[PDB]
């Protein structure tokens, strides 16, 4: 726009919160659905819902994490990562089933003389393979769910040997997305990339996906964020270069039914 | 309860038809139609919040 | 009696 | 009772088929849909979204992330090859993994127009423009940017619109080519060479990678249904 | 109102061109894929295009019967040691591979299910003696219902599980199912637990499996000849067959690249390199 | 004849069917029926019918008139329960003998709201105010009346109106839920606290039971039908 | 003689219907139509004289 | 091991349909196949065997052909199948103008390569008058039964 | 006229209640 | 969606018919017409660029 | 920002309300009132304290 | 002729 | 419902 309006330049505001950026690729909303309230033709429990609005729906930013050459990548789980976020994680531990949106955004900024791209992609129903070659479907509840931390991909399998106590955690190998299907076709996943010469921020506007209109928010995962280096970080002449990534993310029309006492999950 | 289509006839030796009548009640039990519909790929293939126009710089 | 598509 | 005369294919099972038969839950109550995101309703639909391509299969760089990555460097200008790729998209092993090449490998028959996009990832201040190329078949398979020139090209310059797209456009004799490697119905050359070269100023990579993508354009189809080879089941 | 059938975009004839229009330059850190045609970056002649995408339609991408399962039984003298042998199936689409694959280009799908059975029997032993025509029932049984212990048991008796009672040598068996799924749409893969593991609980106690909802989603397929045993030992195979007719499918993903390993989407060492040598400049 | 063509499923007979079939007693003079009282459509409706659960299926309890008696007492307030109860109707061994359990047990799949109504059966000098709760799934079934008044409850007065009904409303996370004990589909938690305490005068029982009923809501129903667990034949 | 009824569409690929002749003379040789109907539970639930008001005392 | 059987679909195995065909150089038409089906026994043993069923497997050009009479690619999830019953009547199934031309070329004079100077002669060599090498693809047939102690 | 496969009852929305009305108390020994 | 035409009738014993319904949804499946047409043979036994009149001179 | 124009950056600016904690790590931060301020060519960047008070005027 | 419920 | 050639 003749007004300075651009593509790359945004800010987006939800509760208390906003979120600037001056480098952006513009922002992708997932399937073309923006997140919704659940619909009374769509509707299932028959209690009034909690709808938390504001207290909620507002930006929560994960431990930032740093990314290098030595990097193969990094994953989350929604919405399993904004478990102890404010009163989100709390409406989400009181109430047997809760649905959610979402509206990620990753960070990321470095300089012209740097160099690398991150494939940043959403994927519904996350499923990552398991660590053993003696059995299948084992990663326990605790592994599965690192909570805000998340977890990383690695180049290589390795197999957990030991059975007497199985380590019984993922080891999602990045080429393989983690889940047996090949990295390259991660595109048909809604997605953005952080090529660092061209934009700083990936943002991806998530719909509540699922084949119910609304589930277990603490049995089921309905969101992955997967995030891999599709090429290297790379700077001037530098040995060892780092920059930071930073994700910060916002449920969205989310609503809860069947409240209760609170969970308490055993996550270690 | 006849239900009367048009084949798309490929090789030829007017319009060519065909008859359908379901038997039973329930519609699990019918055969498949075939008659279905496109949509654009946009929803996967352009997901993103401001619309692109081609000729234009997809940055700006 | 008849549909016709 | 009626007459009537048993004709052959009588009693047979083609798994292609299409006849109605009793429902074994009668009176079931169904459960309705809802309006979940992202409803396919072709697979040419999934044709069409860009997924990267694997270009370099080399011995140590293949099955790995590494075999994404197209090297590219400030080195002076050359008239060889950054890389060669034959047109080929079910069969050709760059190509038969792409999630066009994987739902082609379903069907025996494709056709229709094809687009490349390449990405470059190097820093801001790396410049450089490239000739990518796609020489329809019959002839010398191009090795020199001279004989690529002569096809249909792109003369990418590289700077804020961060990647380029070349369409390879339906030029075929047959009105559909198999989707295994035949001469008879071949594609043709798709390649990339430096039309002037990367420079980078001091401080920067000399250098980086460049990342490639297919996908089909809206007047791609596929036909003749099959099973394909990229799974199995031995034992 | 566009349907499968229909023919694709016809060629529009374009000629030269000097301008500020960039179809070509585009940016794929956006997400999306540049809609690009060749009369975009080429010159072009107008084509009356013809071709249409009917076949690749998600009907007609499934529109076939694909095996399952196999399973055996026999007709023999029931022993102290061994019984007549009649079988067990947990309906599945995963124990074989193909289906499986193709049904997994998509995370949901809604389908009326079309079962096929064929049926094949042999003898095993050398005697010159021999079976008259068999009679099969394919019982199933859904979640809850009593499971048969032995060949003949009270549960054949089916006064409410759909039977099937297959004639040997007739048509191959043939029935329709609704959408029977307890979602809205049947889930190809769930990232997630059926029990959540508490704290006051014990490890064990609140353990389930990564990935697994209804420990049995559909039931039982239970098989058995319905005929009592001849001296002469004959065995049977069912193979099953099936069709997702009336299919609808969501969220598309990359389809399998690496052999199948279980239920889940785990992978076994050694099988993890799809891709073969090619180096980068040879055509 | 006319032409045809056998397809699959043909000479089967599947117990499910629905087809014509010829009459072994053509022209038979029929009976007419009567306008005979107590006519039934549905079998949901009685699903409706209120009743009496056997609660107290202790080892000298279960299989004798007591196991449907909650015995309570005029003790000291405490804040642990009467009673625990899983809400799994037709497989939890409390509700899956009930009318509406053994119904269930003929179908696979049930949806739609519940309610308990609990009796009174003490004097009528004995007062009390009782809290009747269900907690949906997914936390530690409660067993303090603090965990168990954070869901869905009712407080129960004691008093003329002999009886007290808490609707456990249809909260789930799948359409319909599984006959049988599965954790997905997991229905939550029943149970019975004191709030105050029973109060009796001199001259009176200080000990009395409750009795307790179970019936469907109008938005109640079932599907799949199955062979039930219920009864066998053995030879 | 055809009669012609509509399914009750549950999983989609109008009205879809279908047709149904009877062969025999006995209404006995027909199949079951599946078109039933229903009724409310009041004479099990609610058999008193006196009709019940639910938010009333059931007892007055 | 058991034996299954492979063919090429072609009507250039036998003469009489070729030489009619011949008649003219390129032609359109929509394809009925009709399979009869019969069996014998091959050793003096006295002993049976049971009704055979027979899968018809059409493999068409790319899909993988089967090894094995018992291998993963019987179970055709998307190539079409026939299985046929012994003793019943003779399957039939029909098949669209499935060419990838406008028309099928009888007689194609020409080659599928063209032998390039810069290439080797090998490299550049094709058969004279063939086109594509798998036109049409494969049947593929077996017996479904597992096996009688009888031939 | 309601048949057997008709959809059942709308929940309707509901709120805060605080009257002489009594729905959940009741009297089982009337039969009802 | 019957099709009724007309039998050329040989050996005799007003017009005979037939009829005619197709049962599936591709052409593919019909069986053949053989409701032909015939045509000229002009271009194989007259190809020449000038006319011929038979009863000229075919060399002028 | 007054860095060179090659420096690059993303702060959080933030605004918690009285009565907790006052915030010493941006995890109690974010979950205030912030701004993620992008450093660029806007070379500045704003956070709004809202109006939040339990009385209608403070203390100076 | 035809009956239409 | 019929045609008539
Ligand atoms: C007499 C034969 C009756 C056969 C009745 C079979 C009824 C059961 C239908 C099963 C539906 C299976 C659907 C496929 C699998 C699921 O999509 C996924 N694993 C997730 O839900
Ligand atoms: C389950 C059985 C399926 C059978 C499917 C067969 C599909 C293939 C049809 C082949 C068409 C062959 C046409 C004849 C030959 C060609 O005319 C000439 N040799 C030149 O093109
Ligand atoms: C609509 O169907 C009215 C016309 C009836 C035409 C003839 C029907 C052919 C036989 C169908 C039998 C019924 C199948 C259950
Ligand atoms: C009413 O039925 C008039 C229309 C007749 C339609 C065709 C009937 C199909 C064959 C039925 C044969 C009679 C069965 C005893
Ligand atoms: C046009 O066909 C309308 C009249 C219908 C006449 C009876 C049809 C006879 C049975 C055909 C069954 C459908 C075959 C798929």
């Amino acid at each position: 726009e003749a007004c300075g309006y651009s593509d790359r330049v945004l800010q987006l505001t939800l509760g208390n919160s906003t979120i600037t950026t001056q480098e952006a690729a513009n922002s992708v909303v997932a399937y073309g659905r923006w997140p919704e309230y659940l619909r009374d033709s769509e509707a299932n429990p028959v209690d009034q819902p909690t709808e938390p609005d504001v207290a909620a729906c507002r930006f929560y930013t994960l431990d930032t994490v740093s990314w290098t050459k030595e990097s193969r990548g990094w994953w989350w789980k929604l919405p399993d990562a904004l478990r102890d976020m404010g009163l989100f994680g709390q409406n989400m531990y009181y109430h047997y089933l809760g649905r959610s949106g979402y509206t990620v955004h990753v960070q990321c900024n470095a300089s012209k003389f740097h160099q690398g791209a991150l494939g940043v992609f959403a994927v519904p129903e996350m499923c990552l393979a398991g660590d053993s070659n003696t059995t299948t479907m084992h990663t326990s509840y605790q592994n599965a769910n690192p909570g805000e931390k998340g977890g990383t991909f690695t180049g290589t399998f390795t197999p957990d040997n030991n059975q007497t106590s199985p380590a019984r955690r993922f080891c999602p190998v990045d080429y393989l997305l983690g889940n047996g299907t090949l990295l390259g076709n991660a595109f048909v996943f809604p997605h953005q990339i952080i090529n660092l010469r061209t934009n700083n921020c990936a943002t991806l506007v998530l719909p509540y996906v699922n084949s119910l209109s609304i589930d277990s928010m603490v049995k089921h995962n309905n969101w992955g964020i997967a995030i891999l280096p599709l090429a290297p970080l790379n700077f001037a002449s530098e040995s060892s270069p780092e920059i930071p990534i930073t994700l910060t993310i916002a449920p969205m029309c989310c609503e809860f039914n069947g409240l209760r006492n609170i969970t308490l999950p055993r996550l270690q | 309860g006849a239900q009367v289509s048009s084949q798309k006839v490929g090789a030829h030796e007017s319009t060519i038809n065909y008859t359908t009548i379901n038997y039973y009640r329930d519609s699990a039990s019918n055969a498949a139609s075939k008659q279905d519909f496109s949509q654009d790929p946009s929803k996967f293939t352009e997901p993103i919040k401001d619309v692109l126009i081609k000729t234009a710089p997809m940055l700006n | 009696g008849s549909s016709s598509t | 009772g009626l007459p009537v005369m048993n004709t052959p294919g009588s009693n047979q099972y083609l798994t292609a088929d299409n006849f109605q038969s009793p429902c074994a839950l009668p009176e079931f109550d169904v459960t309705p849909p809802i309006d979940i995101p992202g409803e396919v309703k072709n697979m040419m639909e999934l044709a069409e979204i860009d997924t990267m391509i694997p270009f370099d299969l080399s011995a140590t760089k293949k099955n790995t992330m590494e075999m994404y990555r197209v090297r590219l460097s400030d080195k002076p200008h050359t008239d060889d090859p950054i890389l060669c790729l034959s047109l080929s998209p079910a069969s050709d092993p760059r190509l038969s993994h792409t999630m066009l090449g994987e739902i082609l490998n379903y069907y025996t028959h494709w056709a229709g127009s094809l687009k490349f996009t390449f990405l470059f990832c190097g820093s801001m201040m790396a410049t450089g423009k490239l000739l990518v190329s796609y020489a329809p078949p019959g002839a010398d398979p191009p090795k020199k940017r001279k004989e690529a020139m002569l096809g249909t090209h792109v003369i990418w310059d590289i700077g804020l619109q961060s990647s380029c797209t070349m369409v390879v456009p339906w030029i075929s004799n047959t009105t559909y080519r198999q989707t295994i490697d035949d001469s008879f119905t071949e594609g043709g050359y798709i390649s990339v060479f430096y039309q002037t070269r990367i420079v980078v100023p001091l401080s920067t990579p000399r250098e980086m990678d460049i990342l490639g993508f297919v996908s089909a354009c809206n007047d791609f189809s596929v036909r003749l249904l099959r099973d394909t080879t990229h799974i199995e089941q031995k034992a | 109102a566009a349907t499968s059938r229909d023919a694709l975009p016809n060629t529009e004839a374009s000629g030269p061109t000097h301008s500020k229009e960039i179809p070509a330059l585009t940016a794929v850190e956006t997400g999306a894929t540049n809609p690009l045609v060749p009369s975009d970056t080429v010159q072009t002649r107008h084509v009356v295009q013809h071709r249409s995408r009917s076949e690749s339609s998600i009907e007609s991408f499934f529109a076939r019967g694909a095996c399952v399962t196999i399973m055996t039984v026999d007709n023999s003298a029931s022993t102290t040691n061994k019984d007549k042998l009649f079988a067990v199936w947990k309906i599945t689409y995963k124990d074989t591979v193909q289906l499986r694959r193709k049904l997994e280009f998509f995370t949901y799908s809604r389908f009326d299910m079309e079962l096929t059975f064929v049926v094949t029997a042999n003898f095993t032993e050398t005697n010159n003696g021999h079976a008259l025509n068999q009679v099969y029932q394919i019982m199933y049984i859904p979640p809850g219902a009593p499971v048969p212990e032995k060949w003949d048991d009270y549960t054949w008796q089916t006064s409410s599980n759909p039977s099937i009672f297959y004639t040997y040598g007739t048509a191959p068996a043939r029935i329709s199912v609704p959408y029977v799924g307890i979602s809205n749409a049947y889930s190809h893969f769930y990232d997630g637990f059926s029990k959540v593991p508490l704290k006051d609980q014990s490890a064990a106690l609140g353990d389930s499996l990564y990935g697994a909802a209804s420990l049995n989603d559909f039931g039982i397929l239970a098989v058995r000849v319905v005929n009592d045993h001849n001296p002469t030992k004959v065995t049977s195979k069912i193979r099953v067959y099936l069709k997702p007719k009336h299919i609808r499918v969501w969220c598309p993903r990359p389809p399998r690249a690496v052999a199948y390993y279980g239920p889940g989407v785990d992978y076994k060492d050694g099988t993890l390199t799809p891709l073969s040598t090619k180096d980068l400049t040879t055509y």
